[PDB]
RNA sequence: UCUGAGAGUUUGAUCCUGGCUCAGGAUUAACGCUGGCGGCAUGCCUAAUACAUGCAAGUCGAUCGAAAGUAGUAAUACUUUAGAGGCGAACGGGUGAGUAACACGUAUCCAAUCUACCUUAUAAUGGGGGAUAACUAGUUGAAAGACUAGCUAAUACCGCAUAAGAACUUUGGUUCGAAUCAAAGUUGAAAGGACCUGCAAGGGUUCGUUAUUUGAUGAGGGUGCGCCAUAUCAGCUAGUUGGUGGGGUAACGGCCUACCAAGGCAAUGACGUGUAGCUAUGCUGAGAAGUAGAAUAGCCACAAUGGGACUGAGACACGGCCCAUACUCCUACGGGAGGCAGCAGUAGGGAAUUUUUCACAAUGAGCGAAAGCUUGAUGGAGCAAUGCCGCGUGAACGAUGAAGGUCUUUAAGAUUGUAAAGUUCUUUUAUUUGGGAAGAAUGACUUUAGCAGGUAAUGGCUAGAGUUUGACUGUACCAUUUUGAAUAAGUGACGACUAACUAUGUGCCAGCAGUCGCGGUAAUACAUAGGUCGCAAGCGUUAUCCGGAUUU
């Protein structure tokens, strides 16, 4: 590459009903302010759709925005927006340098951003924190201030002091420099700089006594200065915090409004200062296929690797292979290989987005993001190779779509097109589970929640034109039946040409814990050994029928008593004819019963859902006990039928403000009371 | 031209100038082999006498080898 | 494949030596019994006229190691001559390099002058071949300029020379010349080169 | 459309104008011959068919066509 | 003399009428398993389905005025052209929807044609005018542009002198619808540019002009033959069948018009229908023939669709135009802009048919004395076992036959298997080092020798000159060029046809299946292990053309 020491890329990571449009937006804008064709005023003058905050903040720009900063160029990405599933976020992650984690001012609660905080927390990749809002009802700086240590205890160190309270917002008192009022409601043009308030001089001294304390723990020198209280000079102090920030010793909180565009050059000045470089970010290796398969890194001067996570179509030109290299630097009209697939790309254009425009640049160097035309066989989750080598993968997805829909084709031609729907909509995302029931029959598609099934429903019906009716999940059920009884099967009869007749005698006996068992008491010769075998075939076949819904019969033992073999007339499929004929009828006689599926849930919570749980089971259904006491923790574990899972993925989240989870496993058949026998029949 | 790649052939032909080659042809005129220099050809010049009579003048570099045939010998100085 | 493999095995069902008799004779023991985990007594419950000639073609084809496709072209270049063909098709199956190199005491076995002609230790003509199948014609010289000194095979064989009118040698100079087409008599008459010929007009 | 286009229409428009003038005098010249015969406007063709069978403006066959018809029939008067 | 091989198959059985299947080839081949590579090509057949982007056919300043900028005190020289004027554009490439007929090919006829640029052949290459282009200023809008008024150049446009020669008119002179001559009547010929020379006068070179006669080229027109099936398609036909005059096409021609009539074709099949680009030819057979008209080559039709015209020698013009249709795109919304059956690339489809790759190195085409410019043609190169050809993955020796395993069924033996172990050797290829091409025996370029009418001299030409041209390519390959067995073999069948079976499981079920047919209790027919055999980086499977089938 070259200058690696510069090509700092970061993410938008933007809270749920945070503003992610408008923060989004805002971000844009302020990395749009390069002056070269006007793209400051350009990106002033937007004013977009407002439907979802996610949905809008995605497709205001292109997921790649790349853009530059007084000396250095910045790949600032969002892919994700969601409830925050998983992949997405950690796939940006991995492909960012640094983040931005966005608060959220509406309220307190902020129930995601620390989700997308542990997530990030668990690469080691450096953040930062920027409250949203510091106009916004109910955003107070000394609740954030608290909260961020309460839920968390990050050692947050808030830096710049804001001017105002939601609704005299006008300015920041800068903590490394002077005050620097904000007189603008919005499109932010000019800063003013002013002197430190004076009533707040101390407000800055205790922190400034702080900070430079904060940084105390890298070198002795800085304590003795601190003893002789002698001042640091701020660059120093300003390097350190770069050093804490980038190490994750600690981060640096800043204030402002998106609605009113206050202070976010800060953030860029700040970012560009402290947030690190490719050089400055540790190490995240990935893992090849041989069984040790990795001891290396990226070693980003001319080992081309880089990680396939994205891929759209541009109607002119096909594909787009979105591809953030990771080392090495890269041609066009090169073929690339996936060792994934053993397969031959060759790279037809590449091309660079920093809004929404094409920037064709025949050369890519290592720590840049890019996109290709060609490669027209790669999917995401793969690494790109040029050099013939096995690839090396770095891949650590969190999936978990643990609500499943059924959605109904109208015809089987209908089904097809789905499935050509799927296979579109899986290279981008395959995390979503399918299954096509041999029993029930319905297709079954995985989805996080209401938000996830409503956008893969519009890419099928608008992205993809495919137009399917949608249903509810289908997984049914087991048969059974009550007391033992014994009957008799007696099958004379022909069709085709001849005579045709058998004749059996059998026990139909219940056995709870064993499957189809076969005794013999033919003690007088009445059935030769060769007919021994196929009756029990005309047994195991007979049971796939019940009266009620017509699930197979299990859990039966059956005991062959008695029968007849008569003369040509007589053959071994008439037998296993009346052998079925006394199966269904003293199944019929039995009183046949039904059995339900029951998964064993598992469910922790610190404190906040246990009454709430409580009543959920007790009021929808499930087998309980108590209490477990864990460490920190309650945990139940409830044996529930696997209907009542229908909605409880949301029923729990909705409740829990999607800081809830769980173990779904399967735990045994169970018997279906009346309630359940009235609700299924037709 | 015809031949193999790394293989070149060409056929000398009287042909117009301005109309297309590898066509049909009043006349073909020697052939050559560019790729190793050896100047093998089977001209005729008698006919070819009668094109230039009439015209007829053949490719660019053809008029090199009219000067190996020598009819600028007997061509061009035929009228005094 | 460009090689059989084993070259024993190849003798085993046929019970014919490729040498004069040395292949699976003197080993160890002498082998000369076909193979089979399910060997039984067979004496006339296997051969016949199709049979006999799948055996004669594919003895012919061992002896030279010529494949499928390269069998049609020496096919249609003894058609591209008259006479007999049978017999010209004969004179024309010792044109091979190595086959030639082998009857010149230049090589032990053919195999080993096909390996050595790839390896490019042979020089054809002022003209290396790598491809050990090219065709043979009269007046032709040939070099072992350097690579034959750390070669002890070819000396070996040098040693060990073979006697032939229908070409020329000096074994002391590594000298090899082809001088005439040659004749029946000096090759095995076991092998019955006119079924096949019937036996090749299926294009 | 190119810019090669664009510059032979910029010529052959007016070009055709021209021509479109001469073919219509020449028009006017035949229309007053059939009104009455006579040698003066005999002439007149005569000459009109020098002026436009010189450039591409009149094919020859045709001026000669049209010449010997009105000479044909004007050697009956 | 070119030149010909079948097999099984009903049934108690035998043949016969006679069907079937494959053994064989071919294929834009497709698919599976796999797969180093050389060289030879080729590499949408689905949707003339819809397409971003770039080139895709432009050139000339020594044709013209002038503009812009450099140098120069200025003049002027130079660099580029906004434009005009000249020419290329109709070449060429691609497609096959249409078209079942002069369309291909073929033999001839055009007593009825034309055909710049290029052949022959001569007459000269003036006198002017009056204009605009470009530009300037204004009007309308972001702009593209559009509109208005002023100034002019051109080898531009249009009169004016003569027309050598032709052509027309008339008279005389020809030939089996003809052609040739003479005289007279009439008409209309050019434009200049550059260079050398010359005080000048003027002369010359060279380009170009005009008209003239003659090649060639291409196009048009005439027919004969050859150029699918369909009668479970027998009437069609009123510009229709001809005649007179006129218009008309490069010419003839109801091609068309006015008048005059009512014929003309069609059972040897018109018309209607569907199926179609045609040929040389690719493949299959010995052939009569069939197969299809790959690619290429020739010819014809098309350029989003229907017309219509436009100049130009030549077009109703891939990439000129208007209308109308249909679409798409932009519009700050008033209006505009366009058509990949061009190169690719992209979307869909299918099983699938590739690079928006390089240089114009060569060739070619165009423009131009000249240099020089264009050239998604061209040549290469990328990719694909897609076909073809060619090569390796070792080799010399090497054991009663290493170890293990298999059968034999504990016993020996065989068996895997010279395969192994072992010694020795090697390197095309893998890979380091230097060599290393022709392709350019062309083309430019001026001075020389010479030729040549002139000569005052440049220039017109032939023999040598190097500064001149390489993507391909320090390429293939080669001196043990470094090391090194190292860098590498699968596939199908094994009851018979059809050269290829043992052990185990197995129970008309599992399954094989080209056919005959196998498997219901130890199956040489299935499934696995081992072994055998045949082809091989190809082997298996499918479709389709043929041989076999002489089985219309």
């Amino acid at each position: 590459t070259v200058d690696l020491i510069n090509f700092r890329n970061f993410g938008i990571m933007a809270h749920i009903d945070a503003g992610k449009t408008t923060t989004s937006e805002r971000i844009l804008f302020h990395s749009g302010r390069i002056h070269k064709i006007g793209e400051t005023h350009d990106g002033e003058s937007v004013m977009d759709w407002m439907e979802q905050e996610k949905e809008r903040g995605i497709t205001i720009t292109s997921a790649a925005t790349s853009v530059s900063w007084k000396n250095c160029s910045l790949n600032l990405i969002d892919t994700p927006g969601h409830v925050d599933f998983t992949v997405e976020v950690e796939r940006s992650l991995r492909v960012l340098d640094g983040a931005i984690a966005v608060l959220d001012a509406q309220m307190g609660v902020e129930p995601q951003t620390e989700t997308v905080w542990r997530q990030a927390s668990r690469y080691e990749v450096p953040r930062i924190i920027f409250v949203n809002k510091m106009d916004k009802t109910g955003a107070n700086f000394e609740r954030s201030v608290q909260s961020i240590q309460q839920r968390l205890g990050v050692k947050a160190v808030p830096i710049q002091l804001p001017i105002g309270a939601e609704n005299d917002f006008n300015g920041i008192i800068d903590l490394i420099e002077e005050k620097v009022y904000f007189f603008d409601g919005g499109k932010e043009e000019k800063a003013e700089e002013k002197p430190i308030p004076d009533q707040f001089k101390d407000q800055v001294k205790q922190m400034r006594a702080h900070l430079v304390e904060e940084v105390a723990n890298f070198d002795d020198q800085l304590m003795a200065d601190y003893l002789e209280g002698k001042e640091i000079s701020i660059a120093d102090i300003k390097r350190c915090i770069r050093k804490g920030v980038i190490g994750c010793q600690f981060f640096p909180v800043l204030c402002g409004s998106a609605f009113k565009n206050k202070g976010i050059k800060l953030l860029l000045d700040a970012v560009v200062d402290f947030l690190p470089s490719p050089v400055d970010v540790p190490q995240a290796k990935a893992y090849g296929e041989d069984g040790n398969e990795v001891l290396i890194s990226a070693s980003d001067d001319a080992p081309f690797v880089g990680l396939a996570f994205k891929v759209a179509t541009d109607p002119f030109v096909g594909r787009l292979t979105f591809v953030r290299v990771y080392s090495g630097v890269l041609k066009s009209g090169s073929y690339v290989k996936n060792v994934r697939k053993n397969k031959k790309e060759r790279v037809s254009r590449l091309v660079k987005m920093h809004a929404q425009n094409r920037n064709e640049i025949e050369e890519i160097r290592a720590g840049d993001i890019c996109a290709i035309i060609g490669l027209k066989d790669t999917t995401t989750g793969e690494t790109l190779v040029d050099d013939k080598i096995d690839v090396q993968l770095e891949a650590m997805q969190f999936a978990q779509p643990v609500i499943s829909l059924a959605v109904e084709p109208k015809t089987k031609a209908d089904q097809e097109k789905m499935s050509i729907a799927l296979s579109k909509l899986a290279e981008e995302d395959p995390t979503f589970k399918t299954f096509t029931d041999p029993e029930t029959g319905q297709t079954i598609i995985a989805g996080m929640g209401e938000l996830h099934l409503d956008i893969l429903v519009d890419r099928m019906r608008r992205e993809f034109k495919v137009e399917v009716n949608v249903g509810a999940p289908q997984v049914s059920f087991r048969e059974t039946f009550n007391k033992e009884s014994e009957v008799e099967g007696k099958y004379i009869k022909q069709s085709g040409g001849r005579g045709q007749y058998g004749h059996v005698k059998i026990r139909f006996e219940p056995n709870k814990d064993k499957g189809f068992e076969f005794v013999d008491k033919i003690v007088g010769g009445r059935i030769p050994r060769e007919y021994i075998k196929p009756v029990q075939a005309g047994l195991e076949n007979a049971m796939a029928s019940g009266p009620l819904a017509g699930y197979p019969m299990i859990d039966i033992k059956a005991t062959l008593f008695d029968g007849s073999f008569h003369e040509v007339d007589s053959s071994e499929m008439a037998f296993k004819i009346a052998a079925s004929l006394a199966l269904k009828e003293a199944g019929k006689v039995c009183s046949p019963v039904l059995l339900e599926p029951i998964m064993a849930i598992e469910v922790t919570v610190p404190e906040q859902y246990f009454g709430d749980t409580m009543g959920d089971i007790s009021s929808r259904r499930g087998l309980i006990e108590g209490t477990e006491q864990r460490d920190n923790v309650q945990v139940i574990k409830a044996k529930v039928p696997l209907k009542e899972m229908f909605g409880y993925a949301t029923d729990l989240r909705s409740f829990s403000q999607g800081r809830g989870n769980y173990v779904m496993q399967f735990s045994h058949y169970a018997e279906t009371p009346k309630s359940v026998v009235n609700e299924i029949i037709a | 031209r015809m031949g193999r790649v790394h293989y070149p052939t060409y056929r000398i032909v009287a042909v117009d100038s301005r109309v297309k080659r590898d066509g049909k042809y009043i006349a073909l005129i020697g052939h050559l082999n560019p790729a190793l220099k050896e100047n093998k050809c089977k001209i005729d010049e008698a006919v070819a006498l009668e094109w230039l009579n009439k015209g007829a003048k053949p490719t660019d570099t053809v008029r090199s080898l009219f000067s190996q045939t020598g009819l600028w010998k007997k061509f061009v100085e035929s009228k005094k | 494949m460009k090689y059989t493999g084993s070259i024993f095995k190849r003798s085993r069902r046929l019970g014919f030596s490729l040498l004069e008799n040395n292949k699976e004779f003197s080993k160890g023991k002498k082998r000369k019994t076909i193979p089979g985990q399910h060997g039984n007594r067979f004496r006339s419950s296997t051969m016949s006229g199709y049979a006999q000639q799948l055996q004669e073609k594919q003895r012919m084809q061992y002896m030279y190691g010529i494949t499928d496709k390269q069998f049609r072209r020496l096919f249609r270049l003894v058609l591209k001559q008259r006479g007999n063909l049978a017999v010209n098709l004969f004179r024309v199956l010792e044109s091979r390099l190595d086959n030639i190199v082998y009857r010149m005491g230049f090589a032990p076995t053919r195999r080993s002058a096909r390996q050595l002609v790839n390896h490019g230790h042979v020089l054809l003509n002022d003209r290396t071949v790598d491809t050990p199948s090219i065709i043979l014609n009269p007046g032709d010289k040939v070099r072992l300029k350097a690579k034959t000194i750390k070669i002890p095979i070819v000396k070996a064989a040098s040693e060990s020379g073979v006697v032939s009118p229908f070409v020329e040698t000096n074994n002391k100079t590594f000298e090899g010349t082809y001088v005439r087409f040659p004749e029946r008599s000096e090759l095995p008459a076991g092998i019955n080169e006119s079924y096949v010929v019937e036996w090749y007009k299926r294009l | 459309n190119i810019k090669s286009n664009e510059k032979r229409l910029r010529q052959n428009i007016k070009r055709n104008l021209n021509n479109k003038g001469q073919k219509t005098k020449l028009k006017t010249n035949v229309k007053n011959f059939h009104k009455e015969i006579n040698l003066d406007n005999l002439g007149n063709v005569y000459s009109q068919a020098d002026r436009l069978a010189r450039k591409g403006i009149i094919s020859t066959n045709r001026a000669r066509r049209l010449k010997s018809r009105n000479v044909a029939v004007l050697n009956k008067t």
